[PDB]
């Protein structure tokens, strides 16, 4: 088969800037390359076919170019509705028809430090045999953040999960939750639970902690 | 205009069967090749199957070959996907797509329908408070919505009267096969004696509603 | 004179087992000079199905007379079709080059399905 690779996975640009998305084929597909747009939560829609042909009803700021093994989708001026995921698809070598991995165009903004909070497990949850410790990072940019769980200074691997919201519609920031899950037995064997956060917007890593039982 | 309406998706167990339908309108259904395309959660687009306008030319992707059967009924202007012996990796939104007359690219797409292959059973969520810390500036509080299946759950605060500063995180699938989720809000620390904060959790698939009051200490 | 284009007008062709399959192909120019070849598949593992230059291909007949100076029709016919002949067939223009002929442009391809 033919493999399509889109780089990078995430493209960070300010509104009104030029977006230049690449799609490289592992072997030639000539001009038989399409581009699809996927806005968050919506079905994909065709933008470009035949590498350079604009589909009916697609705005003019979208343009496609390239041939063989190197293709480019260009957006001349990014509007708000253009921050989405874009997939390339080749139809020269089939079956199977193959898609690229997708490039997501994210809104660029200034650096925003997270506000960090920690929440001990509630007494109601401890009454059911499990303990969840939540670390919240609020309204930060960019997305990259290191969240580190220490319990009595031991670092915790394999028992936490992170979840991140999409860019806020107002201020384009992210928020993140890190949830440490322990058995009730394991939770009572230790005293100090701490979440340490390293982020570019912080002049120093910020730590929030609590002693079990207040 | 051109319209493609999908249906049939749902939650099924591994090894079971499902049938998807794509009802078309606004074009001559009989003269177009139709395709199924899927997108696993968080992943990219993946081609599944295609059937010619006449119904006799049919291809499948390797990962579904021998389990899925595509077909069409021009008399009813509907495309079908018969999924048998479903696997966990089949969990995805499934789109039906109409091909161009000459080439194998997709001119129009359906809205998608969701297929979840899982062994878990329907379970309503436990809702726990994330109490604001006693330490005044700005304060955060929330609700931990843990161990439910299937998706989705909805969270509102003070019956929708509290919308600003609310973040409800995407659900995370834990190893138990159940989902969990936190919903947090930023409020003035000055108002932690005045206003009361209640999160309203709705899990329709289990007919669960919980209204959990969140308070200090 | 526009640039050379290789046109395969048929998305698909359906043939019964034992019949003869026709694969249509047209070149819109004769510049550059060079042979047409037919392959099944794309990439380095391409199967050579026909070569205008050289070689013996007993199952393949050209629709038109290729020795015509003005010829632009490169459709072929494949006799005694069996299910092993299914696949995507590409009509590819080569240009003479140095020592050997090199790929110049390819048609979009035609998928061949057996037993109607």
């Amino acid at each position: 088969e033919t493999v399509l690779t889109q780089s990078p996975g995430t493209l960070t640009l300010s509104p009104g800037e030029r977006a230049t998305l690449t799609c490289r084929a592992s072997q030639s597909v000539y001009t038989y390359l399409a581009w699809y747009q996927e806005k968050p939560g919506q079905a994909p829609r065709l933008l470009i076919y035949g590498a350079s042909s604009r589909a009916t009803g697609i705005p003019d700021r979208f343009s496609g170019s390239g041939s063989g093994t190197e293709f480019t989708l260009t957006i001349s001026s990014l509007q708000s509705e253009d921050f989405a995921v874009y997939y390339c698809q080749q139809y020269y070598d089939r079956p199977p028809l193959t898609f690229g991995g997708g490039t997501k165009v994210e809104i660029k903004r200034t650096v925003a430090a997270p506000s960090v909070f920690i929440f001990p497990p509630s007494d109601e949850q401890l009454k059911s045999g499990t303990a969840s410790v939540v670390c919240l990072l609020n309204n930060f940019y960019p997305r990259e953040a290191k969240v580190q769980w220490k319990v009595d200074n031991a670092l915790q691997s394999g028992n936490s999960q992170e979840s991140v919201t999409e860019q806020d519609s107002k201020d384009s920031t992210y928020s993140l939750s890190s949830t440490l899950t322990l058995s009730k037995a394991d939770y009572e064997k230790h005293k100090v639970y701490a979440c340490e956060v390293t982020h570019q917007g912080l002049s120093s890593p910020v730590t929030k902690s609590f002693n079990r039982g207040e | 205009d051109v319209q493609l309406v999908e249906s049939g998706g749902g939650v099924v167990r591994p090894g079971e069967s499902l049938r998807l339908s794509c009802a078309a309108s606004g074009f001559t259904f009989s003269s177009y090749d139709m395709n199924w395309v899927r997108q696993a959660p968080g992943e990219g687009l993946e081609w599944v199957s295609l059937i010619s306008g006449s119904g006799e030319i049919i291809y499948y992707a390797d990962s579904v070959k021998g389990r899925f059967t595509i077909s069409r009924d021009n008399s009813k202007n509907t495309l079908y996907l018969q999924m048998n012996s479903l696997r966990a990796e089949d969990t995805a939104v499934y789109y039906c797509a109409k091909e161009n007359n000459r080439y194998r690219f997709f001119d129009d797409w359906g809205q998608g329908t969701l297929v979840t292959v899982s062994s878990a059973s329907t379970k309503g969520p436990s809702v726990f408070p994330l109490a604001p810390s006693s330490k005044g500036g700005t304060a955060a509080l929330g609700c931990l919505v843990k161990d439910y299946f299937p998706e989705p759950v909805t969270v509102s605060w003070n019956s929708g009267a509290l919308t600003s500063g609310v973040h409800t995180f995407p659900a995370v699938l834990q190893s138990s096969g159940l989902y969990s989720l936190s919903s947090v809000v930023t409020v003035p620390s000055s108002s932690l004696g005045t206003q009361t904060y209640i999160c309203n959790v709705n899990h329709k698939p289990s007919n669960t509603k919980v209204d959990k009051k969140v308070e200090p200490k | 004179e526009e640039e050379l284009q290789v046109i395969q007008p048929d998305k698909s062709v359906l043939v019964a087992a034992g019949e003869t399959a026709t694969l249509r192909c047209t070149a819109t120019s004769l510049i550059p000079v060079g042979p047409i070849q037919w392959f099944r598949g794309a990439g380095p593992g391409r199967e050579l199905i026909y070569n205008q230059k050289e070689g013996h291909f007993p199952r393949v007949t050209t629709v038109s007379d290729l020795t015509k100076r003005n010829n632009m029709d490169f459709s072929i016919r494949i006799g005694a079709i069996t299910p092993a002949d299914a696949g995507t067939y590409y009509c590819v223009k080569f240009r003479k080059g140095s020592p050997d002929d090199v790929e110049f442009k390819s048609g979009a391809g035609t998928e061949l399905s057996v037993r109607a």
